[PDB]
Parts: structure tokens; C-alpha cells; sequence
């Protein structure tokens, strides 16, 4: 069974540079079999290179494969911000009948540094009829990805209570977002006040606070 | 063109049969041109093939070893589909299961490059049952849209399995939408947030309605969210 090890995991790289990634296969893939994808988040993957280097139909020139025997190669000439994807190699042996897949490589697009817009939202008044308050905190399209986002209720910081989840690098502008929840029984939420969300990032020349006044 | 349609979201309990089915249109299930493939892709394993079937005078099934013997893969020429069985999952199958066309042929061989995808089926094999989402606005504050921005969105909270979709105005507004990873709460019921920037000179001659649709659990709702 042919093992395909993808190297390197990641990359992170400016538009206009070239790209190479490297397929290396445990044994001797033969060139009609040795293929190339692109995957976009939340896509089907979609056929790149076949053949080991023939360009599928509709493909753009910058995209090239080459290699042979265990060690395969694709190519970005110049990289574009749409390429933000994961690239797999994928191998079919005839005999036995086996067909594998490399690991990938995620491509992601090297930026200018980019302030998050932070917006905090309230407990909607349905929700709290319910007995839980979520309390949101979003920071939008900034880079690169390291933010630090910490809430606080009537001043005292808050640990423990919150959850959050980040966006795939936009295909367009190459930014992230994120959204913090702050989750409060609504018997706590209903004791306090002041409601807020401080947001640290290489962008910003100091900390940003987003607040609220509870019935305010 | 080509079109593979595959079935929704579907949970499936431990030890049970996960059965999905992809619909061709564009070519025939029995076409001598091509093969029919499942594939299923999941973070910790990455992407697997799982077999294939065609007909060549006769149907053919081919099946990866790590599932031979409790995987069937089957033609419905009145239906134009192939259909996957998968006996006896585990949570090592919970997965995003794909069906794929290949009909590239180098010097007589199939090589088994994947032309045409379907959308994929997101599979979850656990035991609790389907619980469909709450819905709550999320809605700025009148002073964070005194800027020329306003953000809006929608909490999707509560809801069992994976996946919800969420369009903004019936898929009329998609510019600066972001829709979250969902994360698990200690209840075990998962959340998620969508959000949208906005000009705020719209919020008062523009409505804004969320469209959240979590399949497993048959449950719509179109939320509207008024700053």
C-alpha cells in the first residue's frame, strides 16, 4: 500500500511568489497515475494536474506538475490570493487495486497587517426568556490570525465562560474574522451591568474595548 | 453538464448502517466511459477512498481494504444513482462522504483521477438524538452604526448534529457574510454565529433576514434581525 507524505504542511506566502510543493511517494508511482487538487474550504476537492503533468481542462497556466519514480513536484508560478486552498497528490495502483491520498498542503496567503473592526452584540430579549444569555463579540477581516480577545463583566475579567471559533483566510482580501460567545445564566447576566469585550492585535496601536450597559 | 447530487446530512447511531445515494445527471451510471467512486475525507484521516463501481458488460465493484466486508456500492439504472452501505459504523466513521465521476483513460487505463464531485454528505455516527437550533438575532447597537458599518447577525445555538446551512436574504446577500465554526458546548449541543457587515444607511430601507436550515432535524427558520 503506496504511502504519500506531502511536505510541507503548511505555507504561508505573498501573491506574486512561486509556490512548489513536494508529493513523496513509499514506492515507485508510475506517471500515468499520480494526480493533483486543489480544495477550497467547505468544497469538493477539484482535479489539478493528472498524469503526473498534464493540466486538467480549464486548469491556469500558473499551475504545473512535474516528478517521476517517488518524488513529485506542483508549481505556482505566481501565487494569487483565490490559490488560499489545501493541495492534495493522489495515487492509483492497478495491482493490487489501491488508490491513496497525501496528507496536503494548506497555502495561505502572506498579507499586510490588518486591524480587526470589533462589534459587540447584547442578549437577545427571546433568548433571555429562555434562562441563558449569550453575549457576542466579533472582530472582522483583520491579519494575521493571533488575536487575543478577553471579556469583562462589571470590570472583572472573565475565565472559563467564553468560547470562540475563527474563519478559513477570505479567498479575496485574505483576512480573518472571529467571533467570541460569552455564555451567562441569565440570573447572572441580570446582576451585572457593564458588558465587555477587549481585543489585542498586532493592528491595533492599543487595545480596543467594545461595551454595552445592560437595559441601555 | 455533469451533476452528482448526493444525499443530506445524515446521523447515524454506533453499530448501525450508514446508506447514502448520489444521483447522476449528465451521464449514465452505466456509461462504459466511466467509473463511479466513493471517497470520504475527516480531520483526523484525511482523505480515504472507499471503492467503485462500473459496467462493462457486467457490473464491477472494487472496494478499498480497509472497509472490505462490511461496504456495498450499487447501480439503480432506473434512478441513474450509485448508493454506499456501510455496516457497523463507529465514530472512526463519522466523516464527509463524497461521490466521484473518473472517466480519464491513459493508454487504455482508467487511472482514476476524479473529474466531477458531489457536494459531499457530512456523517455523524453518535448515539443522541437530533435536536434542531434555536434562532436569536444578533443586532448592533444604534452608536456602533453611527460608522458607515453595521454588523448584524444570527446565533444558531443548541442544535444536534452538524451541520446547519445559513444564508442572508434567501442567498441574495452574501458580501461580507462570515459563518463560524460551530463549537460543542458542555451540553453537547453544538452553536454557531453569522454575521453580516452592512452600509448602515440601508438598516432603515433594507430588511435583513438570516435563513438557517439544520437538515437532520427538519427545521427552518427565517430570522429577521432589525438593529
Amino acid at each position: 500500500e503506496i504511502v504519500l507524505t506531502q511536505s510541507p504542511g503548511t505555507l504561508s506566502l505573498s501573491p506574486g511568489e512561486r509556490v512548489t510543493l513536494s508529493c513523496r511517494a513509499s514506492q515507485t508511482v508510475y506517471n500515468s497515475y499520480l494526480a493533483w487538487y486543489q480544495q477550497k474550504p467547505g468544497q469538493a476537492p477539484t482535479l489539478l494536474i493528472y498524469g503526473t503533468s498534464t493540466r486538467a481542462t480549464g486548469v491556469p497556466d500558473r499551475f504545473s506538475g512535474s516528478g517521476s519514480g517517488t518524488v513529485f513536484t506542483l508549481t505556482i508560478s505566481r501565487l494569487e490570493p483565490e490559490d488560499f486552498a489545501v493541495y492534495f497528490c493522489q495515487q492509483y495502483s492497478t495491482s493490487p487495486r489501491a488508490l491513496t491520498f497525501g496528507g496536503g498542503t494548506k497555502v495561505e496567503i502572506k498579507r499586510t497587517v490588518a486591524a480587526p473592526s470589533v462589534f459587540i452584540f447584547p442578549p437577545s430579549d427571546e433568548q433571555l426568556k429562555s434562562g441563558t444569555a449569550s453575549v457576542v463579540c466579533l472582530l472582522n477581516n483583520f491579519y494575521p490570525r493571533e488575536a487575543k480577545v478577553q471579556w469583562k463583566v462589571d470590570n472583572a475579567l472573565q475565565s472559563g465562560n467564553s468560547q470562540e471559533s475563527v474563519t478559513e483566510q477570505d479567498s479575496k482580501d485574505s483576512t480573518y474574522s472571529l467571533s467570541s460567545t460569552l455564555t451567562l445564566s441569565k440570573a447572572d447576566y441580570e446582576k451585572h451591568k457593564v458588558y465587555a469585550c477587549e481585543v489585542t492585535h498586532q493592528g491595533l496601536s492599543s487595545p480596543v474595548t467594545k461595551s454595552f450597559n445592560r437595559g441601555e | 453538464q455533469v451533476q452528482l447530487q448526493q444525499s443530506g446530512p445524515r446521523l447515524v447511531k454506533p453499530s448501525q448502517t450508514l446508506s447514502l445515494t448520489c444521483a447522476i445527471s449528465g451521464d449514465s451510471v452505466s456509461s462504459s466511459s466511466a467509473v463511479w467512486t466513493w471517497i470520504r475525507q475527516s480531520p483526523s484521516r484525511g482523505l480515504e477512498w472507499l471503492g467503485r463501481t462500473y459496467y462493462r458488460s457486467k457490473w464491477y465493484d472494487d472496494y478499498a481494504v480497509s472497509v472490505q466486508g462490511r461496504i456495498t456500492i450499487n447501480p439503480d439504472t432506473s434512478k441513474n444513482q450509485i448508493s454506499l452501505q456501510l455496516n457497523s459504523v463507529t465514530p472512526d466513521d463519522t466523516a464527509v462522504y463524497y461521490c466521484a465521476r473518473s472517466s480519464i483513460n491513459i493508454f487504455g487505463v482508467f487511472v482514476m483521477a476524479m473529474d466531477v464531485w458531489g457536494q459531499g454528505t457530512a456523517v455523524t455516527v453518535s448515539s443522541p438524538s437530533t435536536k434542531g437550533p434555536s434562532v436569536f438575532p444578533l443586532a448592533p447597537s444604534s452608536k456602533s452604526t453611527s460608522g458607515g458599518t453595521a454588523a448584524l447577525g444570527c446565533l444558531v445555538k443548541d442544535y444536534f448534529p452538524e451541520p446547519v446551512t445559513v444564508s442572508w436574504n434567501s442567498g441574495a446577500l452574501t458580501s461580507g457574510v462570515h459563518t463560524f465554526p460551530a463549537v460543542l458546548q458542555s451540553s453537547g449541543l453544538y452553536s454557531l454565529s453569522s454575521v453580516v457587515t452592512v452600509p448602515s444607511s440601508s438598516l432603515g430601507t433594507q430588511t435583513y433576514i438570516c435563513n438557517v436550515n439544520h437538515k437532520p432535524s427538519n427545521t427552518k427558520v427565517d430570522k429577521r434581525v432589525e438593529p
